[PDB]
């Protein structure tokens, strides 16, 4: 996607794998607030985006 | 593929409003609408939405 | 059909609105931009990906873009006069081809005879339908992105009305009882 | 002091709130003590070999 | 397209504050 007009997508009733997102790519930086890398692979959301 | 762009102005009415993106939120239609209509050389293009 | 000119109108969407039925459980059409039809110029065009929610209960919701059709007494000619349901999907695409569709699911609520209240409001994560005690509570979810700023009540033939109220970012006070309702509130900002 | 040699490219990999596979099962750094994680470029004419 | 007759005025006569 550009910035513009940039991509989103609500994941919900579902299981996630963070593993997944980043063992496929190579981590520049990451910016996190009231959450870490650690913390969002493992915890339970109402919906996650 | 294709060309990656953003926005640099959308102004608009004849108070020269800028549409700003709201926070969680995306260019407007009519920003969107413009701006992939607008030359890549960073020029303004006026158009009626 | 026999109709009033519902479909001319562009209703502030606002932040959300909450609708109130008494009982044809009323269709409506939302988007982001509204205005006139180029050949016509009749009030009620809706353009890029507008969304359709139209009961028939289960509630059939498309997110598509609209392209509205030329044959007579449709929204793209001369003698148009206003677009009318009396399944609803089949009844839009009379008027308008649905074209570019992101989205499309059918809701099975199951309501009852009884009076009941309705809700839209749009969020970071889309659009959330409410529904009813007589507490909104929250039903479905729609991967709508693209803020919505105006709604319009679909007309229709078959008496029955309904009533549709502008939420606001209000303080309330909000008492629960015993079954986990909201029976009563406080408006705080309505009196002394 | 604890030292290795690992690419400057990946010093997200060796942070704080990560937990990838950098510090899960290879350098996990302590923070009850106070300390600094130094990340350097060391020219061969110090010694450093690799 | 399905013909309308559209008359705003009958649909007046139903207001009813809620
Ligand atoms: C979460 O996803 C990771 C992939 O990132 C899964 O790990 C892989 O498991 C397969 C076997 O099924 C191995 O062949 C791969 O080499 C593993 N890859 C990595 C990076 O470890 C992991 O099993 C998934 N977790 C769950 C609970 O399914
Ligand atoms: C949003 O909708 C408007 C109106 O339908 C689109 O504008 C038209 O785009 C087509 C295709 O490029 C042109 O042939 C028409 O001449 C345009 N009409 C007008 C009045 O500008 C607009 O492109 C749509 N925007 C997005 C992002 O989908
Ligand atoms: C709709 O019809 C009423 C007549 O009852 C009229 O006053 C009103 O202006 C019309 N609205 C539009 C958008 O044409
Ligand atoms: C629709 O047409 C009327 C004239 O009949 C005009 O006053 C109005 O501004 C037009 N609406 C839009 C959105 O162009
Ligand atoms: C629908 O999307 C396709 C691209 O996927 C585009 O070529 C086409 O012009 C669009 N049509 C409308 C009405 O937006
Ligand atoms: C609605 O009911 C139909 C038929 O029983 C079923 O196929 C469909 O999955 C149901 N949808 C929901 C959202 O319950
Ligand atoms: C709620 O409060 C009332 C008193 O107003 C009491 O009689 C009732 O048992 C309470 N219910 C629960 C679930 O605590
Ligand atoms: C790096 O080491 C090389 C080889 O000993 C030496 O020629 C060079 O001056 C050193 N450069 C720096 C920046 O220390």
């Amino acid at each position: 996607p550009t910035i513009m007009q940039y991509k989103r997508q609500v994941f919900t009733r579902c299981n996630y794998n963070l593993t997944l997102l980043l063992s496929l790519v190579q981590v520049d930086e990451f910016v996190c607030d009231k959450i870490t890398p650690e913390a969002l692979a493992t915890g339970c959301y109402s919906s996650l985006t | 593929s294709g060309l990656y762009s953003y926005i640099t102005n959308c102004n608009y009415g004849g108070f020269n409003k800028d549409d700003v993106v709201k926070p969680g939120g995306r260019a407007s239609q009519p920003c969107v609408t413009g701006a992939l209509n607008s030359p890549t050389n960073g020029q303004v293009w006026s158009f009626n939405f | 059909a026999f109709i009033s000119n519902y479909s001319y109108y562009g209703n502030p969407f606002g932040d959300g609105i909450v609708i109130r039925i008494g009982k044809i459980y009323p269709a409506l059409m939302l988007g982001s931009s509204f205005g006139n039809f180029s050949v016509n110029n009749k009030s009620g065009a809706y353009f890029n990906h507008t969304l359709l929610i139209l009961p028939s209960t289960v509630f059939q919701v498309a997110y598509c873009l609209l392209q509205p059709r030329t044959d007579s007494y449709c929204p793209g000619n001369a003698n148009y006069v206003s677009y009318a349901l009396i399944n609803g999907l089949e009844d839009i695409k009379k008027y308008f081809n649905l074209v570019n569709c992101t989205y499309f699911e059918e809701f099975n609520v199951t309501a009852d005879e009884r009076a009941e209240w309705f809700g839209i409001t749009q969020d970071s994560q889309g659009v959330h339908l409410y529904t009813s005690s007589n507490n909104l509570f929250l039903f479905a979810s729609v991967p709508i992105y693209d803020k919505i700023n105006y709604y319009t009540v679909i007309p229709r033939s078959i008496w029955a009305a309904f009533y549709v109220y502008p939420l606001h970012q209000l303080s309330y006070l909000l008492n629960f009882d015993v079954n986990g309702y909201i029976t009563q509130a406080a408006d705080c900002g309505y009196n002394d | 002091v604890d030292w290795f040699a690992f690419p400057y490219a990946w010093k997200s990999y060796l942070a704080i709130g990560s937990a990838d596979r950098i510090v899960r099962f290879n350098y996990n750094q302590d923070y009850s003590n106070p300390s600094c994680r130094i990340h350097s470029k060391v020219n061969s004419s110090v010694g450093i070999s690799y | 397209c399905p013909q309308v007759d559209m008359q705003p005025s009958y649909f007046i006569k139903h207001n009813w504050p809620e």
